[PDB]
RNA sequence: UUAAUUUAUUAAUGCAAACAGUAACCUGCAUUAAAAAUUUCGGUUGGGGCGACCUCGGAGCAGAACCCAACCUCCGAGCAGUACAUGCUAAGACUUCACCAGUCAAAGCGAACCUCAAUUGAUCCA
RNA sequence: CCGAGCCUGGUGAUAGCUGGUUGUCCAAGAUAGAAUCUUAGUUCAACUUUAAAUUUGCCCACAGAACCAAAUCCCCUU
RNA sequence: ACCCCUAUACCUUCUGCAUAAUGAAUUAACUAGAAAUAACUUUGCAAGGAGAGCCAAAGCUAAGACCCCCGAAACCAGACGA
RNA sequence: GCUAAACCUAGCCCCAAACCCACUCCACCUUACUACCAGCAACCUUAGCCAAACCAUUUACAUAAAGUAUAGGCGAUA
């Protein structure tokens, strides 16, 4: 996503109101784009043991294409949630 | 102003002194918007009073 | 003892009740307090008026 | 608006003194305001004019303007150029002379 | 002259009306609310009051949402709660130089996506905001569930979201035999949620066609006279018999 | 100088003339002198002296100042330790 | 158009964003093009054009308080030198016929024991 | 009636330019200059009008206003 | 009645117009000064005024009293025309 | 004495209140007013005049606070 910061300075109104607008308000300025940043690396718990980027029952984090593309879909992962977590740890406990 | 206030009834040195009163009186008149924080006591009359 | 203004005596339209006014301030008043529910071809007249009024008023005239 | 109350010494401190009773007998008679001062304020009509009204006179404003003619002569060294009005009690009084003019009504007792 | 009531109500007034009155209550309540969406293309201001610059005083702030743009391939799939942005541009974003427009596009992308709650496989025109928003609330189906029909912003995933809570209410063989145990897991991993069978029939509707969908409810051929009729005489036959 | 203005029908004032001078209740505009900071190195002590005096307005000057500004502008102002306080009321007139 | 301001449109590039592996299409930001777009075309002037001039100062016209024109006659300026109390204040005046700008300056406090005819530029912005 | 159609709307477009601007009567009333994309205009000054407050205003006589004609300024009396 | 003597239509626009400068055949009805602050005015009240908020070192509330008409070539938006 | 004049009520304006209309039969999206036969489909910032005495960022579309904070070739103005 694109944001965009709002050059012109929309004047404020009320509590239960909505501020009428001017076509200078339509002018933008454009502060970031989402895209063009530090990606991040998602947590993921594993189903299977793949390569050496993970073993059985082991959360870890993945690139994110990894994760989306391969991972997932095949049901070779699952996300990192309080659910299944709970669930992992007992089966590692049985283990 | 006071002590013509004193003299005048209104404004009953028995009692407090409160911006309320003085206000009630009307020797005083404020206004919060045009952001008057009440009242500054003045020499003019210091003798005299 | 004032529990009524004879402002509230007078009967007429309902933005112009107990307020004087210009011509534009009145054409203003209007198309704020009735504006909404105004039929499209009036509600234009009426912004045109302003329009007009306002550039009459501002600008052209006498003792600028 | 409270009517003031009676006090041991005349006049109060600040200057102010109640009307006399009974009322001074005289052709003309002064009322006072809603605050019970003397009502001779001073005004200006255009930034240069300066002039001074008596404005609660009633009975006979004419034997007041002369009185006040009389009074103000040795002041000025002329007569003080007045202006009456029968019909709204008033004495428009050129020149700035109210401290003085209220102090001669209290002297006469109004 | 002047209206009896304002234009801006109009709409509303028609709802009152006539066939969607009708409508059941539960449905017209979401056309009600109108709550405002989550931000996308602007950074919010976190508190209500701020202190500015230039003088020490603390002034309120209110959040303005940029306008924005959904075009019809946006109804079709998934975007995320995003769409494209109509806007100027001053020319080297300083204000002296030329004021020019700007269209701001997202970037699409197409995906395969398994649902457990439908079972079945949906390539859908998503982009990587959708994405992370699916992440986040780690299941699509979740997502879908989770996530408010004003910040949905498509009719598509309303559908979906609509099929999704009929699944959750009949309780219906969507893995078939040989998979009851599997079933009843997956309908309580989405215990949460999952309303009544009849709010669920009119969930992502738009207004036409839940109009149309009370329509065809209260279709019926006539009912003949005669039968009426019929019923009154016997009716009567009845009362002459009691007394 | 908008005689009335679109939403409220009102006097506006032009701020040019607020964020220049100084209103005196009096009826008197104080200005700050023109060039008072700029090309020093040339000016003379004297003439610097001159530029730095806070300098009163014309008749016409004033007028013109009363008629850009509105009666906001002209109220009377009684606040804390300002330094012109004493300046508002003038003593000792006489045409 | 080789005038100023733009490139929103097309133009390829370049970098991202998406992707794949092994020891292209879209979108965002940049790039120079092509196309265009928004544009304005100062004054004085013995008509206008061309030429010349446009701010400041001294002399004549203007012979004796000020003031006074022309595309009238003649000289010049857009600094330089010396200081580093070329500190700070401040009664009272002059004034380029308005305003703005300019000039002079007693006393005082603080210290010693300016030259020059013009030698210059408002506001906002930096 | 194409150097870029016609129609409706924005549009009572805008015009430092031209034309026009309607009962009676009386009164005061004439053009030093300044800047200015300014010299077909305008803001200030000057003149002018009104209402005020005023105390001097015009006319002026001796004395006086530099060195390299006609007059003027100043100016008590009247 | 005329003959005698006296008498250079009107408006506009001009330094200046009988001008051979503009306009106007004539009648009809229609056809062009509208707004604040600040002043002045006369009322009301008065160290207060105002029927909240505003103003106030005689002020404040009240009314009264000033600020035209017709005209481009234009630019743009959406229709309609081979 | 001809042309002519003259004439009140048609209706209309501004409000107030009150939320309107729309199938006798037949015909009417094909060349509308046409009785009777095998194919598509709506959403996409207004602009500019104008003001800034040019023009290029910019230029409005109950009461009170307040024409205040703000914004602005820090100006027009908002
Ligand atoms: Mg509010
Ligand atoms: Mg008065
Ligand atoms: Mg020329
Ligand atoms: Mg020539
Ligand atoms: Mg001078
Ligand atoms: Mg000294
Ligand atoms: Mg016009
Ligand atoms: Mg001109
Ligand atoms: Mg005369
Ligand atoms: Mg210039
Ligand atoms: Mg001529
Ligand atoms: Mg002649
Ligand atoms: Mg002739
Ligand atoms: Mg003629
Ligand atoms: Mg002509
Ligand atoms: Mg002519
Ligand atoms: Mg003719
Ligand atoms: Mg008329
Ligand atoms: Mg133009
Ligand atoms: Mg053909
Ligand atoms: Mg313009
Ligand atoms: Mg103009
Ligand atoms: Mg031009």
């Amino acid at each position: 996503t694109v944001i965009v910061e709002r050059w012109w300075k929309v004047p404020l109104a009320g509590e239960g109101r909505k501020p009428r607008l001017h076509r200078r308000h339509r002018v933008y300025k454009l502060v970031e784009d989402t895209k063009h940043r530090p990606k991040e690396n998602l947590e993921l718990i594993l189903t299977q043991s793949v390569e050496n980027v993970g073993v059985r029952g082991d959360l870890v984090s993945v690139k994110k294409s990894l994760g989306r593309n391969r991972l997932l879909p095949q049901g070779l992962a699952v996300y990192a949630s309080p659910e299944n977590k709970k669930l992992f740890e007992e089966e590692k406990l049985l283990r | 102003r006071l002590q013509y206030l004193i003299d005048l009834g209104r404004v009953d040195p028995s009692q407090p002194i409160d911006l309320t009163q003085l206000v009630n009186g009307r020797g005083v008149t404020i206004q919060p918007l045009k952001r008057d924080y009440g009242v500054q006591l003045v020499e003019e009359g210091a003798d005299t009073f | 003892n004032f529990e009524k203004h004879p402002k509230e005596l007078i009967r007429g339209p309902i933005w112009l009740r107990g307020w004087k006014g210009n011509e534009l301030q009145r054409c203003i008043r209007k198309r704020k307090m009735v504006g909404s529910r105004m039929f499209a071809d009036d509600l234009h007249n009426l912004n045109k008026r302003i329009r007009y009024l306002y550039k009459h008023f501002n600008r052209h005239g006498k003792f600028r | 608006i409270p009517d003031p109350p009676k006090h041991e010494h005349y006049p109060t401190p600040s200057g102010w003194q109640p009307p006399r009773d009974p009322p001074p007998n005289l052709p003309y008679f002064v009322r006072r305001s809603r605050m019970h001062n003397i009502p001779v304020y001073k005004d200006i009509t255009h930034g240069n004019r300066q002039m001074t009204v008596i404005r609660k006179v009633e009975g006979d404003i004419w034997a007041l303007q002369k009185d006040v003619e009389d009074f103000l002569s040795p002041l000025l060294g002329k007569t003080p150029v007045t202006q009456v009005n029968e019909v709204t009690g008033t004495l428009r009084i050129k020149g700035y002379f109210d401290q003085e003019l209220k102090a001669w009504l209290l002297e006469k007792g109004f | 002259p002047l209206h009896k009531y304002p234009v801006w109500l109009w709409k509303r007034l028609q709802l009152r009306e006539g066939i969607c009155s009708r409508l059941p209550g539960h449905y017209l309540r979401s056309l009600e609310e109108e709550r405002t969406p989550t931000p996308v293309h602007y950074r919010p201001h976190g508190a209500k009051f701020k202190i500015n610059p230039k003088n020490g005083q603390r002034e309120r702030v209110e959040d303005v949402p940029i306008p924005i743009y959904f075009p019809p391939e946006s109804q079709r799939g998934l975007w995320g709660g995003e769409g494209w942005i109509l806007g100027q541009i001053y020319a080297n974003n300083d204000k002296l130089s030329k004021r020019l427009k700007k269209v701001w596009k997202p970037q699409l992308f197409e995906r395969e996506f398994y649902s457990e709650i439908l079972d079945k496989k949906f390539t859908v025109t998503v982009t990587m905001r959708t994405l992370d928003l699916i992440d986040e609330a780690y299941g699509l189906d979740f997502y879908i569930l989770k996530a408010s029909g004003e910040d949905l912003c498509s009719k598509f995933g309303m559908d979906l979201k609509r099929g999704m809570l009929l699944r959750l209410a009949r309780q219906d063989p969507q893995l078939h035999p040989e998979d009851p145990e599997r079933r009843a897991a997956i309908y309580d991993k989405y215990k949460e949620f999952a309303i009544p069978e009849e709010e669920a029939e009119w969930v992502g509707l738009t207004l036409e066609e839940a109009i149309e969908k009370q329509r065809l409810l209260e279709e019926k051929d006539p009912v003949p006279l005669f039968k009426i009729y019929v019923a009154e005489l016997i009716q009567q036959l009845q009362q002459q018999a009691l007394s | 100088l908008t005689y009335f203005s679109a939403r409220k029908g009102k006097r506006k004032t032009v701020k040019a003339v607020i964020d220049r001078f100084l209103r005196l209740h009096c009826g008197l505009w104080v200005r700050r002198k023109a060039g008072y900071k700029k090309k020093l190195w040339k000016k003379t002590p004297a003439r610097k002296k001159r530029l730095r005096e806070f300098v009163f307005c014309n008749k016409t000057q004033s007028k013109l100042l009363d008629k850009m500004t509105t009666s906001f502008w002209k109220r009377r102002n009684w606040y804390v330790d300002d330094p012109y306080q004493k300046y508002h009321d003038r003593t000792n007139l006489k045409v």
